[PDB]
RNA sequence: GAAA
DNA sequence: ATTATGCATTTCCGACAATATCAATAC
DNA sequence: GTATTGATATAAGTAAAAATGCATAAT
């Protein structure tokens, strides 16, 4: 009952700002079946969904035709994309707003100021049953926005004050590889540590078979991602894209100290711990040598460590009496 | 034993000369003590403090800095000794390769011989002093940068060896890699040794915990997704280093002299008696040093010597009254005038809840960063004032001298960097002349005009200025009687300390009945208005420029900045017809300060963002808008650029000619130098920099090049540094953007030096701040005459034409690059010759081969044998056929062109002599 | 901070 | 062949301005 | 095997893209 934009229509658009979009209804059906959101959300007719950077809107139209949610909203401020969305989706229950998803004040002015989109707050013992958010951040310069949203998962402030809001995001292949790297892998970084600490992420689909070697073979076997060619994404000059599902989880550490410890430890990501604690302050090496009795810990590199080991280290850092000030970690540039 | 009071008390000229001779004989040992070097002075001071502490029982915290430094030196010297022994053992054999650890010994084989030359205690003290000097530098909150510290320590060790070698002389340079390795090795050894004692509180016990912690630690930080190796200093050391014993801990090495400076007779002789200083300040350039040595050999720089000697021969002393007022203000503790105010530690607003708005969290982080930056800036600005006041205390009531140097352009600066008369208003008000000359019949008028100028009313006629000064007599009296605990009228001036000194002198004059016979020491300033624009007008013969920069005599002094501000306000009134709100907000908000900076900088080649920042910096205090006023500043820049483009024409013409000449020089290749193969293809190296000479014979070489930043493996880390000891292609944009300002500044410096030399010949006391010249109040008329005559003599010739002739002579045989389409018959001939010459050579002849053939053909005509010359003329090369053509500049393949410079713009017929009576040329 |  | 594209007036005072890890090559 | 120059990632609001300040060079 909702029109689905076609390849000829979406091909008339001039600028996509580096964002690749998908237009194949068959692979949309495949990925929706793989996700199996019908069981997670017991009342799809009572489901409120927020869409960020929709672009073509084909995914939103197929989502509506498949589930019939209680409310769906598209946030798109780019000129031609919004114009095409209004032209193709007017006269339908889908709603399009001329707002830019990057601004932090946009969500406040949309939720508690203008009183348009209000999610349902529930307990943290289960995934948010009446709130779903969908995003498409494929622009290669917009990885900072993804990391900011992960930090917002950590702080429970941006959209996670509502609960365990399930995330569905299209990201570039490199970003997914970096976020889904296991201990010991060459691509593991602080983004991987944040992903392991805050979320539970799965690779629902990818756009290139040759890029799967960046992921762990065991994780690939468990996930069973859906693969499709690059001919199904309209702007064909871009790198392959991937789809992930992020489920926020519970944690029992302090975010500021953990962030400081991980950031200053993973700078030297191939150096054993018996020579990197000197970078955490004055006397750090002797203090941590005295306070740590484990054997392989003093020889493991921080790329070999995991979230539990990092939490142990940050708890020791808290217990340090002579610890440095976390706040005074910046430069006097401007 | 005060000497200035005795000198003033002596009533006879012969007795004054006798006392001056006695003082000069007596001050030699004091000069030797002052010029005693840093390593020896620091070592003796630290050992003395340690001995005194050992004598007085056990007192640690009182002299903690010096006691700790001596302890560290004593317990860290053996590490350096053992490393030197290890290096000797690993170099004495000199037999095996791939010996030891790959990272360890291959580095030692590199930095070994550079460590065995200098004394181990000497490197110890050098490292300690450098690391104490470079604190809170580079944006690091409480420490230095590793890249900075390794170079500074290594460079200091290199410099101390040069002094030791030359001292024994009564080896060229060290590589940057070696400097970095030495610095890293020694800083690591100091880190391993430096221990401080601090007490903290246990989080779970809430009681004090005792222990010893390293003083220095090596860590990394981030700024916009990029690493930053840093070195930190513990708070227990910061609190003492930023204290009032910093002068005792780090003794200065370039202080004002007590005896008359050694005259300049050679490019490496002059200034201090025991310290060797080069005439020029060459940051990193061997070409400038080579050209300076060649000029010194030729002997074409002697007026430069005369001017610098006149500048350095003037005696100074410390103003006791202003010093006492400054000391009272400083000891009070409250922030007064521009002294910020002594605060101990930071104050931070309470953090919001963690689950608050991300915008709120970002705002809080921004506020914290701003507060920390302000606190650090205030602490630095207070430490600088403390250092200057301690030097003033040291040299109180004593004769002073300030030997001068030059920078690569030619402008003159004192050798002493800490306390001199180029500082801020406090430093300029803390210094007076040693010789006190009678005021005569004009000193009163000139001193009153000086005070009126120091109150910012330096755009009024002289009658108005003296009327202002004589109307404010009661305020002058009150300010000079009780500066503090009074009406504080002198603080309203834009130069408060100088106004205070002038008020002291004026009251001391007014207390008598015969002001003519008063003895004054206060220097009086006379500076030109829009000096760069004046020089541009003189260069271009611009009658309009001359009449608007006060060159043409007039009753009232003009102000180009006020004129431009008024014109732009009229333009905004015009735009009020459209009445856009952005224009309406700033229509009447124009200020002559903003217009002044923009108009001054425009003739030097300023860009849109530069003008935007210049306008915004001075528009912030007006607070017309938020920090997003950059839109308002950009509109301001647009219309002020339109106005200045309308106004200034001949100056921009000369600027364009200079820029075009710089481009032609930067895109040129030498014949003999670049005849060798480069194996880069059709892209020959550009090794030519814009060089010219001042009318005084000083050669100026532009040092702009391209910097290659590569990581160097040091002990602490791998620093990201460049090599300024290697030849690199010249930065064309830098040369083109630097020539127009450098030429004008060189002209300014030459005129200042001419005036200084003539005033020295005429027996006056001369001091200068670039475009501003100081002297006694009674010698101002003679000084004005000297300046006018020197300016007329300097600009009597066509300086731009002489520069063009010099460029043509120095670039006789040079090759440019040009692309012309083969559609033209002439341009296709070059392509045919290139094909024909390739077949003749038997291979694919390149641009390098063609240039080499042209250079070799020229050598034939330059050969003494006519037969070779006849063959050379008979032989036609690629560039030879293009010598006659001078119109193909605008008429595809790249072809070689000769170096021809643009024609000089027409110069208006303006007689520069007419300024010999212009009252407001300098004021 | 100082000068164009 | 117009598209990207680095840079934004000069000088001096300590007056600045990234480092680690890896991935094929070269020897 | 050891040794070497180049490519790539880091953090994460003072966006990136598109549309400009602007000249110079380029993929
Ligand atoms: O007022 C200045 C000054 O006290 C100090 N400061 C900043 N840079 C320097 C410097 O190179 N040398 C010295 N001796 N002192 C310095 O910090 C204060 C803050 O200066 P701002 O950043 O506000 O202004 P800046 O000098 O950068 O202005 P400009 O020269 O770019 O116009």
């Amino acid at each position: 009952s909702v029109p689905i934009p076609g390849i000829k229509d979406i091909s008339k658009l001039k600028f996509f700002y580096g964002f690749k979009y998908l237009w194949n209804p068959t692979v949309y059906n495949k990925i929706f079946d793989k996700l199996d959101l019908t069981k997670t959300y017991k009342h799809p007719e009572e489901l409120k969904v927020l869409d960020l950077y929709p672009g073509v809107g084909i995914q939103s139209a197929i989502f509506y035709n498949k589930y019939c949610p209680r409310q769906y909203s598209l946030l798109e401020k780019r000129s031609s994309l919004y114009k095409f969305l209004n032209a193709k989706f007017e006269g339908s229950p889908l709603q399009i707003l001329k707002r830019d998803p990057y601004d932090w004040s946009t969500y406040s002015n949309l939720i508690d100021e203008e009183r348009i989109f209000v999610p349902e707050v529930q307990s943290s013992d289960h995934i948010n049953d009446k709130f779903l958010t969908v995003a498409n951040v494929t622009g290669e310069g917009s990885e900072g926005l993804i990391m900011q949203w992960l930090s917002c998962i950590g702080n429970k402030n941006w959209l996670y004050r509502f609960g365990k809001v399930k995330m569905l995001l299209w990201m570039p292949s490199t970003t997914a590889r970096k976020l889904l790297a296991r201990p010991g892998m060459h691509s593991r970084s602080k983004c991987s540590v944040v992903r392991e600490a805050f979320t539970d992420t799965k690779l629902i689909a990818i756009s290139d078979a040759n890029e799967l070697k960046g992921f762990d073979s065991q994780c690939i076997e468990e996930w069973d991602p859906i693969l499709f060619s690059a001919a199904e994404i309209w702007p064909t000059k871009g790198k392959p894209i991937a789809l992930v599902e992020m489920d926020p989880i519970d944690f029992d550490f302090d975010v500021d100290n953990w962030d400081y410890v991980t950031r200053h430890l993973m700078i030297l990501k191939r150096t054993p711990l018996n020579t990197v604690m000197d970078s955490l302050g004055h006397g750090g090496q002797q203090y941590f040598n005295s306070r740590i009795t484990d054997k392989d810990l003093l020889k493991k590199c921080p790329i070999d460590l995991t979230n539990d080991e990092f939490i142990y280290l940050t708890k020791l850092f808290m217990e340090w009496p002579f610890k440095p000030d976390i706040l005074m970690d910046f430069v006097d540039m401007y | 034993i005060n000497f200035f009071e005795i000198y003033n008390s002596l009533p006879t000229l012969e007795e004054k000369k006798a006392f001056e001779s006695a003082l000069n004989i007596f001050n030699q040992d004091r000069q030797k003590v002052l010029e005693n070097r840093a390593t020896e002075a620091a070592r003796e001071r630290w050992k003395h403090d340690f001995e005194e502490a050992k004598a007085r029982g056990d007192i640690s915290i009182e002299k903690n800095l010096n006691v700790k430094l001596w302890k560290w030196y004593n317990e860290m010297l053996p590490l350096v000794k053992e490393e030197i022994n290890h290096c000797r053992s690993l170099l004495s054999e000199k037999l095996s390769d791939k010996k030891g650890l790959n990272k360890v010994d291959t580095n030692r084989l590199g930095y070994g011989p550079y460590l065995t030359l200098i004394d181990p205690g000497k490197m110890c003290v050098i490292t300690i002093l450098e690391l104490l000097k470079l604190n809170s530098t580079g944006g690091v909150i409480e420490g230095m940068r590793t890249a900075r510290a390794v170079i500074s320590v290594g460079k200091a060790i290199e410099m101390e060896f040069r002094s030791e070698q030359v001292l024994k002389s009564e080896k060229i340079l060290w590589p940057q890699s070696i400097r970095a390795r030495i610095g890293s090795v020694l800083i690591s050894m100091l880190i391993q040794v430096a221990k401080v004692s601090v007490q903290g509180v246990d989080p779970v016990t809430k009681a004090k915990v005792h222990g010893e912690a390293p003083a220095f630690a090596h860590g990394y930080q981030y700024h916009n997704g990029s690493k930053l190796g840093v070195l930190k200093i513990h708070k227990t050391l910061i609190r003492q280093l930023n204290g009032e014993r910093l002068i005792a801990s780090v003794q200065p090495q370039l202080l004002p002299m007590l005896v008359e400076p050694k005259p300049w007779v050679n490019w490496r002789s002059g200034g201090y008696h025991y310290t060797q200083s080069t005439l020029l300040r060459t940051k990193d350039s061997p070409e400038q040093v080579a050209y300076l040595k060649a000029a010194s050999d030729n002997g074409d720089i002697d007026r430069v010597y005369d001017g610098l000697n006149v500048l350095g021969r003037t005696p100074w002393t410390v103003n006791r009254k202003v010093f006492d007022v400054v000391s009272q203000v400083w000891n009070k503790g409250e922030g007064f005038l521009d002294i910020p105010g002594a605060q101990d530690e930071m104050v931070l607003p309470p953090a919001p809840p963690k689950n608050s708005d991300p915008s709120i969290l970002r705002a809080w982080k921004l506020q914290v960063k701003t507060i920390a930056n302000k606190f650090s800036s205030d602490r630095s600005n207070r430490c600088d004032t403390n250092y200057k006041l301690e030097i003033a205390r040291a040299f109180l009531g004593e004769k002073l001298y300030f030997p001068h140097n030059l920078d690569f352009r030619g402008r003159a600066y004192p050798l002493s960097p800490h306390f001199n008369h180029l500082g801020n208003d406090m430093s300029r008000g803390l210094l007076i002349f040693w010789h006190g000359k009678k005021l005569g019949p004009s000193g009163l008028k000139w001193l009153k005009i000086h005070l009126s100028n120091l109150f910012g009313f330096d755009k009024l006629p002289l009658k108005d200025r003296v009327a202002f000064t004589e109307s404010h007599l009661q305020d002058i009296k009150d300010s000079a009687e009780n500066p503090l605990t009074g009406d504080r009228w002198w603080t309203t001036a834009d130069k408060p300390w100088q106004a205070l000194a002038t008020c002291f002198e004026l009251n001391e004059v007014m207390k008598m009945d015969n002001p003519e016979e008063f003895i004054s020491h206060q220097p009086v300033h006379q500076d030109g208005t829009c000096n760069g624009l004046q020089h541009y007008a003189a260069l271009g013969g611009d009658v309009e420029g001359a009449t608007q920069v006060n060159l043409v005599p007039s009753d009232k002094p003009q102000d180009v900045y006020a004129h431009v501000a008024r014109l732009v306000q009229k333009r905004l009134e015009i735009a009020a017809e459209k009445g856009d709100e952005n224009a309406k907000i700033l229509k009447d908000k124009i200020t002559r300060k903003v217009v002044k900076q923009t108009v001054m900088t425009n003739v030097y080649g300023v860009t849109y963002v530069g003008a935007t920042f210049q306008i915004a910096k001075q528009l912030s205090p007006i607070f017309d808008d938020r920090k997003e006023s950059l839109d308002f500043s950009k509109y301001l820049t647009k219309h002020v650029f339109s106005a200045i483009r309308e106004l200034f024409h001949s100056a921009h013409l000369i600027q364009d000619w200079l820029g075009e000449s710089a481009k032609r020089i930067s895109k040129s290749i030498r014949l003999d130098v670049d005849e060798k193969s480069f194996k880069n293809g059709n892209k020959p190296d550009f090794m030519s920099s814009v060089i010219w000479t001042t009318p005084l014979g000083l050669p100026i070489v532009q040092p702009y090049r391209e910097e290659s930043k590569k990581q160097v493996e040091t002990n602490l880390q791998t620093v990201f540094i460049s090599d300024p000891f290697a030849v690199n292609p010249v930065n064309a944009r830098r040369q083109k953007a630097g020539l127009p300002p450098n030429f004008i500044h060189s002209l300014d410096a030459s005129h200042m030096l001419l005036s200084a030399a003539e005033c020295g010949k005429q027996g006056l006391d001369f001091a200068s701040v670039h475009d501003s010249y100081w002297t006694h109040a009674s010698d101002i008329d003679t000084m004005n005459v000297v300046l006018r005559e020197q300016f007329i003599k300097l600009h009597e010739v066509d300086l731009v034409l002489r520069l063009k002739e010099e460029f043509d002579q120095r670039y006789k045989n040079y090759v440019k690059i040009g692309k012309l389409k083969r559609s033209t018959d002439l341009a296709q001939k070059i392509i045919r010759i290139r094909k024909d010459l390739s077949r003749k050579l038997g291979r694919s002849t390149t641009l390098a081969d063609e240039i080499y053939f042209e250079k070799k053909r020229q050598e034939l005509l330059n050969s003494p044998l006519i037969e070779d010359r006849n063959v050379g003329e008979k032989m036609v090369t690629t560039v030879s056929l293009f010598e006659d053509i001078t119109d193909l500049d605008a008429l595809g393949m790249s072809v070689l062109l000769p170096l021809r410079l643009p024609e000089i713009p027409p110069k208006g017929d303006f007689d520069v002599t007419v300024l010999r009576n212009s009252q407001y040329f300098f004021s």
